[PDB]
């Protein structure tokens, strides 16, 4: 079972922080309870529209030439 | 001038006859505050539902609220038990699926003898889903329509001597036990009774019943403690400042905006197609929707806007002097509704979606209905135009608040007012009453946030954290009282309406470093500064979009709305 | 309450590129213990010592599911939840009542639990795909083989009927948890030197899934099969007493669950 590198590496360079954390309980990361912000179903454009906006003005001149 | 105005409420009640003692125990009964009822929110154990009589309300046979205290047919008390035995694939699926079958068959053959239009109803509601489990004995159940019916079927009648056998596990038994005890006025208590008197369950039963009962009384939560809530902020970005108050609906798909420009826009919160397509499917992909549809039936700003709970329709009020209905499934509009000759500033529909009441600029309030094209009552007594307007939660009086610094409760069958409540000091913009019902909190373009309570009138306390400024939206915590404001000054606040009360609910045990601080820097000048309530807990500010809603939904998470601004 | 030659390049290009990334925090305040009433931590105790005495376990996982005001203790749960499963990873009636207690704060609805979903997610995901679940076996008889099999099988079927639980909580998370379940799934899957159990609980989640992404698992199926099951060069004759880290059982039961799965791509 030493033939997975990312569980592996994870393993190692999470080792110290994870015994004082277990360590605190019986009184990157993804088991820190109190700092996590939840997921949108949908949140809307407000920069890909620009560019959008800019490469559709382009394709419009990339049309050879017609308003 | 207060003493004087003793002396005339005290000859006011000479001249108007009511005896001396009579008078004292009518003031004695003013002056002490409205006591606390237990079964605030109607709890689902010991709180029923509201009557569907098709009865308009009435405020009688009603006693003060000042004292101190305080059939549910089979069909819906068998689907309570169907809908959450059905919202499972679990581990204890096919236990379900096994006893399923009797509770119908009992709940059936003592429901042919009482009423038999309600059995008819009942047997072919769910008949044709075990039929292949159970054969044809749903068909030699056909023929059972009366009490002599029940003579004619042979195990019909046996059931009534043959007690149904089921050999339960002890998990399945106490989890059907404790969820028919969480909620027993639905007809949790009707599904027991039954299960005592006629099944044989194999493993005393009302002793059962008894120890489930205290052990559930021995863990419960007495006095609850306050909770911060997360609120999601749903911004609208290219609006020229011709956006007027929105609003979401129920469940949050729909966001509906008014725009200055009479058109009424529609937003799905999810991204979604909202296009209703209907699989048939039968033309036109080359228009273009951008998951939002307008809807053009006005001819006058839109001002105010509200969401059925249902949520299938969308009540829009305008200055052109009608109030519109438009359907949220084909997007047109249905009815016009003519009564005002001002423009309409606030429609908000009932709590159980049977009538609409209305604000204008002529002073008065107007109750409708959905299906009456002109009004029904007429709510008159301000001194100036009414700005907003809400319901009680039971749908039977009427909250209307108008920019002479006050605010009015009236009756919705007699239309005349019941209270009027005095101590504001500018217009009232919005009022919200509390699931409780015993407290009424409105919000003033003072920047002063106020509660009464009802019984008495009088004036509990208030809330001063707001800039003075607009406090254009309120909600109220769903279980408890937190009230949250979305005002003008660009924040979101959230109070403890229970602090300097005689209901101190459930204060920490045991200190800060930015609490007396922050208002104790005062650099720009200790008169020219505000000083929050002891009431005040947290603000969030949204960074130069000012918040239009604040919508409370059922889980702890708030949504505030609102424009970006420049 | 919240919490009261350059070595700039990387603070900056990998501790605010890989921070920015999953979200932003900050500090949110746990633990001073002033920050509940003495009611509260009294009922938190008693739900906590308690998980004639089923029915004052039954009481506390109702009082869970259906009383309101914990908003507070949520984050107290959820410690106390992670440590008695990492901390006590082989007693299975105390996993069962864990995971009950699990159940029962996912279906309360008067909570607020979609900030909770990364650090609630990794205790179905390791009661699912744990490498040992009791640990203790009681070896050198087979009906205690077949008898400790089925309890540790009660928990991987329990545990991945309730993934598919917060899959149709949190449909707003999607694109968010099912990516990274179905990849947990599949990144634990793909290998040959994991124990029967934990190949056992990746396709009982891979069946609590559904559609296209049980058809994702149609094309590594057969490597998967001639690795694990030593089909090197065998024409289906000897099968019964030919297999090579299994058992007979437990590769019947591999057989049977992995086509318990795929009978959803073919009755559509």
């Amino acid at each position: 079972d030493r033939d997975d590198l990312e569980i592996s590496v994870w393993k190692t360079v999470t080792a110290k922080v994870r015994a004082e954390i277990c360590l605190k309980r019986t009184e990157l990361q993804e088991y820190d309870i109190s700092n996590a912000i939840p997921d949108i179903v949908y949140e809307g454009v407000n920069t890909k529209t620009l560019d959008k906006m800019e490469d559709a003005s382009v394709d419009r001149m990339l049309q050879n030439g017609i308003n | 001038s207060a003493s004087d105005l003793n002396r005339i409420v005290l000859e006011y009640l000479n001249k108007k006859g009511y005896h001396r003692t009579e008078a004292m125990l009518r003031a004695e009964s003013g002056r002490t505050l409205t006591p606390q009822n237990k079964q605030s929110p109607a709890n689902t154990k010991t709180g029923k539902f509201p009557e569907q009589s098709s009865i308009p309300p009435n405020p009688g046979k009603t006693a003060k609220p000042i004292s101190n205290p305080t059939p549910e047919n089979y069909i819906r008390a068998y689907s309570m038990l169907k809908n959450w035995v059905d919202s499972s694939l679990e581990i204890y699926k096919p236990e379900l699926s096994y006893i399923m079958y009797p509770i119908f068959i009992y709940l059936f053959l003592n429901l042919v003898a009482k009423n038999p239009v309600y059995a008819r109803r009942f047997f072919d509601r769910f008949s044709p889903d075990f039929k292949d489990f159970h054969g044809s004995e749903i068909n030699r159940l056909f023929s059972v329509n009366s009490i002599d019916h029940i003579k004619e079927n042979e195990v019909a009648s046996a059931f009534q001597s043959h007690k149904y056998r089921i050999t339960m596990s002890k998990t399945t038994l106490n989890l059907l036990l404790y969820f028919l005890n969480e909620n027993e006025s639905i007809g949790g208590s009707l599904i027991i009774s039954v299960i005592n008197q006629h099944l044989d369950p194999n493993i005393d039963l009302k002793l059962e019943i008894q120890k489930v009962k205290e052990s559930r009384d021995a863990i419960k939560l007495d006095n609850l403690q306050l909770a911060l809530p997360s609120v999601c902020m749903y911004t609208f970005q290219n609006t020229n400042k011709d956006m007027s108050c929105l609003d979401f609906s129920d469940d949050c798909r729909i966001a509906a905006a008014g725009f200055q420009d009479s058109y009424i826009k529609i937003w799905s919160l999810d991204g979604s197609s909202l296009n209703n397509p209907n699989i048939a499917l039968n033309n036109n992909d080359k228009d273009e929707d951008p998951t939002c549809k307008t809807l053009v039936g006005h001819s006058g700003t839109v001002y105010s806007t509200s969401f059925s709970p249902d949520n299938k329709y969308l009540l829009s009020g305008s200055e052109d002097k009608t109030v519109r209905l438009w359907s949220m499934d084909t997007h047109t509009a249905l009815v016009s509704y003519k009564g005002h000759n001002h423009p309409v500033w606030d429609v908000s529909f009932s709590p159980l979606g049977h009538y609409f009441a209305t604000a204008s600029h002529d002073q008065t309030a107007r109750l409708w209905s959905c299906d009456h094209i002109y009004p029904l009552r007429i709510f008159a007594g301000h001194l100036n135009d009414v700005d907003c307007v809400s319901f009680h939660p039971n749908g039977c009086y009427v909250f209307t608040g108008s920019s002479d610094k006050t605010c009015r409760m009236w009756d919705v069958s007699t239309g005349d007012s019941v209270r009027l409540f005095l101590g504001h000091t500018a217009p009232v913009i919005s009022i919200a009453v509390c699931p409780d019902g015993r407290w009424l909190s409105t919000g003033s373009e003072d920047g002063i946030i106020n509660v009464w309570d009802i019984g008495t009138g009088k004036r509990l306390k208030q809330m001063r954290g707001h800039g003075k400024n607009a406090i254009y939206s309120l909600s109220y915590s769903k279980e408890g009282n937190v009230l949250i404001s979305g005002g003008a000054d660009h924040t979101v606040r959230v109070w403890d309406l229970k602090k300097a009360t005689t209901e101190p609910s459930a204060e920490p045990d045991e200190g800060d470093v930015t609490a007396s601080i922050n208002q104790d820097i005062k650099e720009y000048g200790r008169r020219r500064t505000v000083i929050p309530t002891s009431d005040l807990v947290a603000s969030f500010y949204t960074k130069k979009t000012p918040v239009f809603k604040v919508k409370f939904s059922r889980s702890n998470l708030a949504l505030a709305g609102g424009a970006f601004r420049p | 309450l919240n919490d009261n030659s350059a070595s700039v390049t990387d603070t900056g290009a990998s501790q605010h590129l890989s921070n920015v990334k999953p979200g932003q925090n900050t500090e949110v305040k746990p633990l001073v213990k002033h920050v509940l009433s003495k009611e509260l931590q009294i009922y938190f105790n008693k739900v906590i010592s308690t998980l004639a005495a089923q029915h004052m376990k039954q009481a506390a996982l109702t009082s869970l599911r259906t009383d309101s005001g914990l908003h507070q203790l949520v984050p107290y749960f959820i410690q106390f939840i992670a440590e008695q499963i990492t901390q006590n990873l082989s007693d299975l009636q105390l996993l069962t009542t864990i995971l009950e207690m699990i159940y029962s704060l996912l279906s309360n609805t008067s909570i607020f639990l979609d900030p909770y979903i990364h650090s609630l997610m990794p205790s179905i995901l390791t009661l699912l795909l744990a490498k040992k679940l009791g640990g203790s076996p009681k070896d050198d008889s087979p009906q205690e083989i077949h008898e400790f099999l089925e309890r540790t099988n009660a928990l991987r079927d329990f545990a991945a009927s309730l993934l598919d639980y917060v899959l149709k909580k949190f449909p707003q998370a999607y694109k968010s948890l099912k990516p990274r379940v179905t990849r947990t799934l599949l990144k634990t899957f793909l290998d040959i030197n994991r124990v029967f159990g934990t190949y056992y609980g990746c396709l009982k989640g891979v069946s609590v899934l559904e559609g296209e992404s049980i058809r994702f698992f149609l094309g590594n199926l057969n490597n998967w099969a001639r690795l694990v099951f030593n089909e090197s060069g065998i024409t289906l004759d000897n099968i019964e007493e030919h297999l090579t880290k299994f058992t007979k059982e437990e590769t019947q039961i591999l057989v049977d669950t992995v086509i318990s799965a795929l009978l959803v791509l073919k009755k559509d």
